[PDB]
C-alpha cells in the first residue's frame, strides 16, 4: 500500500513538474519571438529618423 | 460446538444467501427467524449454525460495493440476518485481487474483524469458521483471503474450511481470473485446513449436459452450489458419529497438509421415480457428478467421505459403499487402509426422498491447478493485463512466486498419485 501510494503521488508530482516546465519554455518562446518582432520594427522606425535627416541635408 | 460462517464478494454472498435459505428450511426455521419444524432431530445441533425464541444466523456478509448485499436483503430469507453483521464498502475491488488484498480491502477489514470477534465471543466453544467466495473476482478472492489470514493470526488454534468457487473461460466475467485464482490459492494451501473445490465449468456442464438446461444462469449453477454445500455440511449439522466437527473431518480425510483441496459431488443429478440405493451410490462415484471438472480416474483416492440422506437400508449402503470400494480398488491409494467413511443422516434435503454427498481427496484435483498454472502462464509470460495489479503497489516476483507455489502443489499431488 505505501508502494502504490508512492508511485500514485510520484505520478501527481512528474505531471505537475512537467507541465510547470512546458508553460514557462512557452512564454519565454513566445515572448522572444514578440520582442525580436518589435525590435525589427524599431530598427525601422529609427531608419526612416535617418532618412528625414539625411533629406534635411 | 459453534461455527462462524463469512460470505465475501459476489459470488460468496449470492451462494452464501443460498446456502441459509436451504439450510433453514431443512432446520425448520422461517425467514422471520421463528422455528416451525416437527423433529427435534431439527434442533438439536442447530447452534452449531445459529445463534438464539429466534434463530440468526452466525453469518458475517461482506463485500466492498452495496449491490448485491442490497439484493441478499431483499431476497427470500434475507431479513434473517443481524443487520449489523453486514459490512461492506462502496468503492469495489474491479475483479482484482491486489484491490481486495492490499488496497481496498485493507480498509474495510477491521471492520470485518470487529463482527468476527462479536459472533467468536459469544461462542461456549467455537470450533472454527466457514468461508464462501470465488477465487477470480477480487473481493471474495483477494479480501476472502486477507480475511483467512488476519483471522488466523487471531484464532490461530481453530480450524479454517472454505467453500471456493475456482474460474473457467468457459463461464467468465474477465480476462485476469487466472491471476486472480492463482494468487488466492497460494493463500489457501497456506491458510485453509478444508477447501471444497467448486469448479464453474463442472457447474455448467452438469447444467448444460445433465440437467438439460439449455441456457444456464448463475441462478441454476448456486443451485447445484448450495445442494451440495448442505449435503457437506450434514454431519456437522445433525446428530451422528462420523466427520461430526470440523477438526475430526480434517483428520480423517487430510494426510498432508498442503493436501487439503477436496472434490464434492452431489445425486441425484437427473433431467419422482423412486431412486435405489445402488443408483445413489454409482452416481455419487462418477466423474459427471463431481464439481471440480478433474476426471477421479485419472488419479487416486486419499480419502473419501460420503454422506447418505433419507430413509433408506442402512445395510444396503454399507453394502453398496463396499461394492464401488472393492470393485475399483486400484484408485483408492492402498497405504491408508479403510480410507473411505460412511454417514447416514435420517433427514433428505427438499424435494427428495433420498440423496447422497461425495467428498474426495483426489490426486486428480492437480488437474484444477494445472488448468489455472496453463492459463496463467500464457498471460504473465507477455505480462499481459499486470498494469491492474502494478498500478495497485504489487511486483511482478509475487506473481512468480505465486505460480512456483501452485506447480509446486501439483507436483505434490503427482508424487502421492505414484506413489
Ligand atoms: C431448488 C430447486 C428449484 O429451484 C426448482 C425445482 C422445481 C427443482 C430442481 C431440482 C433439481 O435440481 O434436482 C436435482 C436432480 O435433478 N433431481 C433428481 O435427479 C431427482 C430424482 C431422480 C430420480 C432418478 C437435485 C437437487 C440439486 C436438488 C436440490 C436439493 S437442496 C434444495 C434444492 C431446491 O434442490
Ligand atoms: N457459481 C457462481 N459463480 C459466480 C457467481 N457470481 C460470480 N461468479 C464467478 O466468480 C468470479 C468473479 O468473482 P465475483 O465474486 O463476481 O467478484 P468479487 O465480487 O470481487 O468477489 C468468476 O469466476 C465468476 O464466474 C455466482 O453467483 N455463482
Ligand atoms: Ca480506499
Ligand atoms: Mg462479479
Amino acid at each position: 500500500i505505501q508502494k502504490a501510494i508512492e508511485e500514485n503521488n510520484n505520478f501527481i508530482k512528474m505531471a505537475k513538474e512537467k507541465l510547470a516546465q512546458k508553460m514557462e519554455s512557452n512564454k519565454e518562446n513566445r515572448e522572444a519571438h514578440l520582442a525580436a518582432m518589435l525590435e525589427r520594427l524599431q530598427e525601422k522606425d529609427k531608419h526612416a529618423e535617418e532618412v528625414r535627416k539625411n533629406k534635411e541635408l | 460446538r459453534e461455527i462462524v460462517h463469512i460470505q465475501a464478494g459476489q459470488c460468496g454472498n449470492q451462494i452464501g444467501a443460498k446456502f441459509w435459505e436451504v439450510i433453514s428450511d431443512e432446520h425448520g426455521i422461517d425467514p422471520t427467524g421463528s422455528y416451525h419444524g416437527d423433529s427435534d432431530l431439527q434442533l438439536e445441533r442447530i447452534n452449531v449454525y445459529y445463534n438464539e425464541n429466534k434463530y440468526v444466523p452466525r453469518a458475517i456478509l461482506v463485500d466492498l460495493e452495496p449491490g448485491t448485499m442490497d439484493s441478499v436483503r431483499s431476497g427470500p430469507f434475507g431479513q434473517i440476518f443481524r443487520p449489523d453483521n453486514f459490512v461492506f464498502g462502496q468503492s469495489g475491488a474491479g475483479n482484482n485481487w491486489a484491490k481486495g488484498h492490499y488496497t481496498e480491502g485493507a480498509e474495510l477489514v477491521d471492520s470485518v474483524l470487529d463482527v468476527v470477534r462479536k459472533e467468536s465471543e459469544s461462542c461456549d466453544c467455537l470450533q472454527g469458521f466457514q468461508l464462501t467466495h470465488s477465487l477470480g473476482g477480487g473481493t471474495g478472492s483477494g479480501m476472502g483471503t486477507l480475511l483467512i489470514s488476519k483471522i488466523r493470526e487471531e484464532y490461530p488454534d481453530r480450524i479454517m474450511n472454505t467453500f471456493s468457487v475456482m474460474p473457467s473461460p468457459k463461464v467468465s466475467d474477465t480476462v485476469v481470473e487466472p491471476y486472480n485464482a492463482t494468487l488466492s490459492v497460494h493463500q489457501l494451501v497456506e491458510n485453509t485446513d478444508e477447501t471444497y473445490c467448486i469448479d464453474n465449468e463442472a457447474l455448467y456442464d452438469i447444467c448444460f449436459r445433465t440437467l438439460k438446461l439449455t441456457t444456464p444462469t448463475y441462478g441454476d449453477l448456486n443451485h447445484l452450489v448450495s445442494a451440495t454445500m448442505s449435503g457437506v455440511t450434514t454431519c456437522l449439522r445433525f446428530p451422528g458419529q462420523l466427520n461430526a466437527d470440523l477438526r475430526k473431518l480434517a483428520v480423517n480425510m487430510v494426510p498432508f497438509p498442503r493436501l487439503h483441496f477436496f472434490m464434492p459431488g452431489f445425486a441425484p443429478l437427473t433431467s419422482y421415480r423412486a431412486l435405489t440405493v445402488p443408483e445413489l451410490t454409482q452416481q455419487m462415484f462418477d466423474s459427471k457428478n463431481m464439481m471440480a471438472a478433474c476426471d477421479p480416474r485419472h488419479g487416486r483416492y486419499l480419502t473419501v467421505a460420503a454422506i447418505f440422506r433419507g430413509r433408506m437400508s442402512m445395510k444396503e449402503v454399507d453394502e453398496q459403499m463396499l461394492n464401488v470400494q472393492n470393485k475399483n480398488s486400484s484408485y483408492f491409494v492402498e497405504w491408508i487402509p479403510n480410507n473411505v467413511k460412511t454417514a447416514v443422516c435420517d433427514i433428505p434435503p427438499r424435494g427428495l426422498k433420498m440423496s447422497a454427498t461425495f467428498i474426495g481427496n483426489s490426486t486428480a484435483i492437480q488437474e484444477l491447478f494445472k488448468r489455472i498454472s496453463e492459463q496463467f502462464t500464457a498471460m504473465f509470460r507477455r505480462k499481459a493485463f499486470l498494469h491492474w495489479y502494478t498500478g495497485e503497489g504489487m511486483d511482478e516476483m509475487e506473481f512468480t512466486e505465486a505460480e512456483s507455489n501452485m506447480n509446486d502443489l501439483v507436483s505434490e499431488y503427482q508424487q502421492y498419485q505414484d506413489a
